[PDB]
RNA sequence: AACCUGGUUGAUCCUGCCAGUUACAUAUGCUUGUCUUAAAUAUUAACCCAUGCAUGUGCCAGUUCAGUAUUGAACAGCGAAACUGCGAAUGGCUCAUUAAAACAGUUAUAGUUUAUUUGAUAAUUAAAGAUUACAUGGAUAACCGAGCUAAUUGUUGGGCUAAUACAUGCUUAAAAUUCCGUGUCCUGCGACCGGAACGUAUUUAUUAGAUAUUAGACCAAUCGCAGCAAUGUGAUUGAGAUGAAUCAAAGUAACUGAUCGGAUCGAGGUUUACCUCGAUAAAUCAUCUAAGUUUCUGCCCUAUCAGCUCUCGAUGGUAGUGUAUUGGACUACCAUGGCAGUCACGGGUAACGGAGAAUUAGGGUUCGAUUCCGGAGAAGGAGCCUGAGAAACGGCUACUACAACUACGGUUCGGCAG
RNA sequence: CAGGCAGGUUUUAGCCCGAAUACAUUAGCAUGGAAUAAUGGAAUAGGACUAAGUCCAUUUUAUUGGUUCUUGGAUUUGGUAAU
């Protein structure tokens, strides 16, 4: 191909933006940064139609603009149309000081829950890869791309770090293994939190876990779409749309109008 | 604050309060200056650049400005 | 644009196979490098040439010309200095390399003993010059000197081709890297297994 | 002497150490390259105390095996440590509601080590490309008999 | 530049047989019983009927 | 709505077709009041083209002695040119080519490149040289002025000054390690002493990375932990990552030095010694993005296509080239293979493949130029500059056929499948 | 048609609720399985299980030897089994 993509069509953007099919013809494609292109949420999505603070294109021109800094990102400030805010993140807006999590739903739709300056602090990271650098130094990764130096020692590298954004210090964190809360980041099973049952690896080139949860169903997916939400049952941030548990069309239906 | 209304909506927004004005036809001429300019070196251009149908942004602000002084009450 | 696309080729079953792309710009295929040496300046005066050449990424490629002197390594020992190669001889790929003393990456070359000969005798206190003034000690025997003995002793029985070789001054050794590609030519010195074979190859050769 | 010269102007190994052993006078000398692909695969014992010298092999180079792994049977033993072997599965047919029979036909290289012989069941690694046709590398060999055509032989192995 | 995406769908059926007596009969007698305009209208009316039928022989498998 | 009816006889019962019947595509005839919605030179020429537009861009934060406004006396508002920097390789149109090729669903990259982004990382500026770092050097647009041609975003030629352009460059850690001196003590290449090397990267050679799947024992030697020795002790601390590494990190030896290690820019503060938040340049590792190449499986007619590929590659092995890297991708030498009726090879296709589209009891039949995706191409064909990135093509070179101007010397920012 | 909105100002500088789901055959992956179907195991013999002996190879034992030993493999023998 000619080189390098860089627009993106309404129909083929990800339908985690619950985006606006008659709309326009394309939509803000996100720029290279943390998370990948599918999963993210560039900003100008976040606020026109997610908060819907903005509303206009224009709209948001202003406020990433605007000489003020009205958007925060894991405590840093971001001034980019589609800076792709991904799974797990912390965004405050400024101006009302309201913190986010930027979470999937349980139908897969890309959710904002409302923190308390409380968890607003602490942001959960999931372990890239693990290994040493540098005049015999060790270096950790994060999904949400971050370089660690001089981790604890105690990290295989499918973990989960408790970050604590305040301090940029770590604390309590808790490997993937048979026993713990997880949520899935991706896939036919997203938005999902359970127990970890157990991790069969097949190493001929990909490993699968199995999970249980609330009303005990039983969940199949890839590791590498396993996020551990928390160590021995007890998660770790609040989850939207109430517990991470979907229900059948059939229980969403006696819940809702009770037949 | 109609000091941040006036920075914030829109200047079709605002001819149409009758506070901004005119949307004049900038398209043609606009199309027919970058027809001579591709074809000079700055001697000349310059020059043109000194008859490009007017309503700078420089100009858009200073008659907002106005309306800013001039304008208190309730 | 000399590429090298596989599609003008004959899929398995050696039917002709289509094309309905013109020739792409990342099939690069440069123009080959041949490369002589300067231990003959009849003529040639400028010792050595290399020239760079812009890469993909965006980085440059030196390429290797015409050389006179390249890097070596005594595999034994663990030493390595720069020396001036002499003549190629058989170049394995093709005797025409050798016709013209091209540098390939595994090209057998002939070097100076000097930078080994003048550490031998350092390490060791053994030149290597003609075997009967073979050792230069020192005069006393009580300090330091003590140490030359002890590497001495260690039997550096340093096969009887080795021998040789410092004496005659030439010294024999392979290639170990692309000229066209890093602009210079780095080799190991000829030991055991090869070298016993390569002169073979040579002596053979000849006769 | 053989192994060594045998036409071909050499053949060393990945891991340069001898005519340098000649400094550890007194251990073991003889080191040869030694790997374990893994993958729940036993490193075959002739691989190790072998002369041989084959650049192309998956426990005597620094050639991998990754993702796709085969078995199908032995055609062609000619070819210099290249072997062809060949698949034998049904396809189906959407109206009919059959299948039919049919073949592919593989290029696998073959390390030194396991020993070839005419129309006996292999197991193939993916390794990255070695030639126009090759792509398959030989791990595991298991001996089998077919009394003649190896054609005629047709096996939903 | 046209793109639409709006969609599309007719509320019609034509039917094979084009003059069956006594299916006629009846379509007039029901434009007649419901101040019905043309035949279509009729149409358009078992072609909604159907939608539910086969969904319930849909649903009923 | 799993329906059928007319026509072979003087009548009859049959196969059987023609016909009707139906839907849907472009065409077209006649006829047209509303509102909502809307395809639209694809087919026949991927045939040709006037004309206009279709790609440009500047902040508080790379250069303003243009001009305005009589403005911090170096320059501070607005604000063109012009040197700088990015972009121009997205999109948009088209389907001529193209049947395991492209495509799709899958897989690999331990065989690779990726400007812009996000996270992190740098104590040592190499030798010779040279040397200011409170910081270096030289030149040129814009401008002033002279000029050529019938001619175009042609350009000669003289004079003037700035950069994140160009060019050149200053920067004390200790320890450790390695090696050297006929240095002391002692014999362990041991200890103290003194001298030398020492960032990173580049290029090789070599040492060790202890497949923490994998228990232990005795005598000798070495080894290391206490150690003057004696005698011991102890074999322990250890082991980032993978299914697997000639991985990650590391020791020694030397090579290149065209790798990097900031001579740059704001703003807000504040009685000092300055302070605070930013711009941008740029190296490596990640990361994002995308791209090469790749595993496996699947395509319409056709043998009035059966043997095909192999003088130069056809199949495999060797060594090298070359590339971003793998590879016969190309060279040389060697072996003779590789494919086929489970249809090779060859030919046709008004054939770009999918997602899908029309009718449908079930099974099927026929289409997919055409909004998504992937591919290919820009008059045909080859070549290339530049760049992180295209063989680009709204860039260049030559040929074939053409389009525009001419004072016939020569010229064109000449390619509407936008 | 169809868009994916919208519902309540009588908590209105805010409230409630949505953007669900299914099908996707052909080839690949994980996985439960007893039928049909194909395929296979001990017939030259040899196999099987077990004990000992011997030989080759080998992990942890600091490391190198020498023994031993664990662990694989090779044989000979004897025992067991409705061979
Ligand atoms: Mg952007
Ligand atoms: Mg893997
Ligand atoms: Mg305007
Ligand atoms: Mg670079
Ligand atoms: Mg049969
Ligand atoms: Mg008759
Ligand atoms: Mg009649
Ligand atoms: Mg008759
Ligand atoms: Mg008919
Ligand atoms: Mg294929
Ligand atoms: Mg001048
Ligand atoms: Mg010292
Ligand atoms: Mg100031
Ligand atoms: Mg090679
Ligand atoms: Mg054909
Ligand atoms: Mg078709
Ligand atoms: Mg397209
Ligand atoms: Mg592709
Ligand atoms: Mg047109």
């Amino acid at each position: 191909a000619r080189g390098p993509k860089k627009h993106l069509k309404r129909i083929n953007a990800p339908k985690s933006w619950m985006l606006n099919k008659l709309g326009g013809i394309w939509a803000t494609r996100p720029s290279q940064g943390p998370h990948k292109l599918r999963e993210s949420l560039p900003l100008s999505v976040l606020l026109k139609e997610r908060l819907n603070y903005a509303l206009n294109g224009r709209d948001v021109t202003l406020i990433l603009n605007d000489k003020e800094q009205n958007v925060f990102v894991d405590g840093k400030v971001r001034r980019d149309k589609g800076y792709p805010t991904g799974l797990m993140d912390v965004v405050r807006i400024e101006k009302t000081d309201q913190s986010f999590r930027i979470l999937y739903d349980t139908k897969g739709r890309f959710v904002l829950k409302s923190l308390s300056k409380e968890e607003a602090k602490y942001k959960l990271l999931k372990v890239t890869a693990k290994a040493i650098g540098p005049n015999q130094i060790p270096y950790i990764v994060t999904h949400d791309s971050r370089t660690i130096r001089f981790p604890n020692p105690e990290i295989k590298i499918g973990d989960t770090l408790k970050y604590d954004l305040v301090n940029n210090k770590i604390e309590n964190f808790a490997h993937l293994e048979s026993g713990n809360v997880c949520y899935i980041q991706q896939g036919n099973n997203i938005g999902r939190v359970g127990i970890i049952q157990h991790i069969e690896k097949h190493q001929g080139s990909f490993d699968i876990c199995h999970v249980k949860d609330a009303k005990g169903n039983a969940f199949a997916t890839r590791l590498g779409n396993i996020f551990v939400l928390g160590q021995g049952k007890k998660s770790w941030i609040e989850l939207p749309s109430g517990d991470g548990v979907r229900e059948t069309i059939l229980e969403e239906r006696k819940r809702k109008f009770s037949y | 604050n109609q000091q941040y209304l006036l920075k914030y909506e829109p200047n079709y927004r605002l001819r149409k309060v009758k506070i901004l004005g005119e949307k004049p036809n900038t398209r043609r001429s606009f199309k027919e200056l970058k027809r001579k300019i591709k074809r000079t070196s700055g001697k000349a251009i310059t020059k043109l650049l000194s008859e490009k149908k007017g309503d700078t942004w420089a100009s858009v602000q200073s008659k907002k400005s106005d309306h800013l002084k001039n304008f208190v009450a309730k | 644009g000399i590429s090298r696309d596989s599609k003008h080729k004959r899929r398995a079953t050696g039917g002709r196979m289509p094309v309905h792309r013109k020739k792409r710009a990342f099939e690069k295929g440069r123009p080959i490098s041949m490369t002589k040496l300067t231990t003959q300046s009849t003529t040639i005066t400028e010792k050595r040439r290399i020239r760079p050449v812009r890469v993909r990424g965006g980085h440059l490629k030196f390429r290797a010309l015409r050389l006179c002197e390249g890097n070596f390594s005594w595999g034994s020992e663990n030493i390595t200095r720069k020396t001036k190669i002499l003549d190629v001889k058989y170049n394995a790929t093709n005797n025409e390399l050798v016709r013209t003393k091209t540098l390939v990456k595994n090209s057998i070359v002939e070097i100076d003993s000097t930078p080994f000969r003048e550490w031998y005798k350092l390490h060791y206190g053994i030149d290597l010059g003609l075997k009967k003034d073979r050792t230069v000690l020192g005069n006393k025997e009580k300090s330091r000197h003590v140490q030359k003995r002890v590497k001495r002793t260690k039997a550096q029985a340093l096969e009887k081709n080795i021998e040789e070789q410092f004496v005659s001054q030439r010294i024999l050794a392979c290639i170990t890297s692309r000229p066209g590609q890093s602009g210079r030519a780095d080799g190991y010195i000829l030991e055991g297994k090869e070298l016993e074979f390569y002169i073979r190859k040579l002596q053979s050769k000849k006769k | 002497m053989d192994t060594q010269i045998q036409r071909a102007y050499q053949k060393q190994d990945g891991v340069f150490l001898n005519s340098k052993k000649l400094l550890a006078k007194k251990t073991s000398a003889g080191v040869r390259y030694y790997k374990n692909i893994g993958l729940g695969f036993k490193t075959p014992k002739e691989a190790i105390e072998g002369t041989y010298v084959d650049k192309k092999c998956p426990f005597t180079s620094n050639l991998s095996i990754r993702g796709k792994i085969i078995k199908g049977l032995v055609i062609s033993t000619k070819m210099n440590r290249t072997v062809i072997i060949r698949r034998d599965y049904l396809h189906y047919v959407r109206k009919y509601n059959r299948y039919e029979k049919r073949h592919r036909n593989i290029p696998v290289h073959i390390s030194p080590c396991f020993s070839v012989k005419e129309g006996d069941i292999l197991v193939a690694g993916q390794c990255r490309p070695i030639s126009k046709t090759v792509r398959f590398n030989a791990l595991q060999v298991v001996p089998n008999e077919i009394i003649g055509s190896v054609r005629k032989q047709f096996l939903l192995f | 530049m046209g793109k639409t995406y709006i969609n599309t769908s007719k509320t019609y059926s034509t039917p094979r047989r084009p003059y069956e007596k006594e299916r006629l009969d009846n379509e007039m007698k029901l434009i007649g019983t419901f101040g019905l305009k043309n035949k279509r209208e009729v149409w358009r009316v078992q072609m909604i009927l159907a939608k539910f039928r086969k969904a319930a022989r849909e649903l009923l498998t």
